[PDB]
């Protein structure tokens, strides 16, 4: 069976640890609770396909950050998470995407843009530009509620599928 | 004051820790669709350790849980 190590990562708050537990199953957890490190893995079906996937939730506060060159290196995809009521994290995500692209010495690794949080009035990033900074990465943008479920799968299937293809482009 | 902790189906967590190994172990099993009730855990370097120990006694050392 086909497995795919997915990681999940972005600055603290953003809402990984939600978004990830909504994938393994229907829950939101609404509660202060900083990750230090959490696997998951879970059986899905993506595009009729039965599909493996291990997820690393993985720490937003800087304090646990001399975990990340381990990750980084071994994760197969990114799921790069900031919230769109929170410029600082979106800020955060162009040093993420390039540490990731450090430690693996490759311009090609996959990653998904993702804005959670859009369940809130309040928002700062617009969709559109976000929309424009994963254009000019050359990676798709999703825009998420772990509260509400929106597109939540949808966050993680596409990061599955980029995988796919990087996979095929070998 | 770290407790690394390997669970059930390739799964691991990290736990920041004074309250007992139930307690704090409770939600990550929940997540991952486990049952405290349905599981052991054991120290590492395997001995089986009482669901109700103190988490704080064991800070520094590697725990696994496995189904029962
Ligand atoms: N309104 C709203 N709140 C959310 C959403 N996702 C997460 N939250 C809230 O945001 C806070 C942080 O969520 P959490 O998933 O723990 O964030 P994290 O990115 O894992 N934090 P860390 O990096 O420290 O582990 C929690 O209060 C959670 O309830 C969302 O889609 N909408
Ligand atoms: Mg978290």
């Amino acid at each position: 069976m086909t497995e795919y190590k997915l990681v999940v990562v972005g600055a603290g708050g953003v809402g990984k640890s939600a978004l990830t537990i909504q994938l393994i199953q229907n829950h939101f957890v609404d509660e202060y609770d900083p990750t230090i490190e959490d696997s998951y893995r879970k059986q899905v079906v993506i595009d009729g396909e039965t599909c493996l996937l291990d997820i690393l939730d993985t720490a937003g506060q800087e304090e646990y950050s001399a975990m990340r060159d381990q990750y980084m290196r071994t994760g197969e995809g990114f799921l790069c998470v900031f919230a769109i009521n929170n410029t600082k994290s979106f800020e955060d995500i162009h040093h993420y995407r390039e540490q990731i692209k450090r430690v693996k010495d490759s311009e090609d690794v996959p990653m998904v843009l993702v804005g959670n949080k859009c369940d809130l009035p309040s928002r700062t990033v617009d969709t559109k530009q976000a929309q424009d900074l994963a254009r000019s990465y050359g990676i798709p943008f999703i825009e998420t509620s772990a509260k509400t479920r929106q597109r939540v799968e949808d966050a993680f299937y596409t990061l599955v599928r980029e995988i796919r293809q990087y996979r095929l482009k070998k | 004051n770290t407790i690394r902790v390997f669970l059930p189906n390739k799964q691991r967590t990290v736990v920041n820790v004074g309250m007992s190994l139930h307690d704090c172990l409770m939600k990550a099993l929940k997540v991952r669709g486990l049952q405290p009730e349905c599981c052991a855990v054991f120290r590492l370097l395997k001995a089986r350790l009482d669901w109700n120990t103190d988490a704080a006694s064991l800070i520094g050392e590697e725990l696994q849980v496995d189904f029962l």
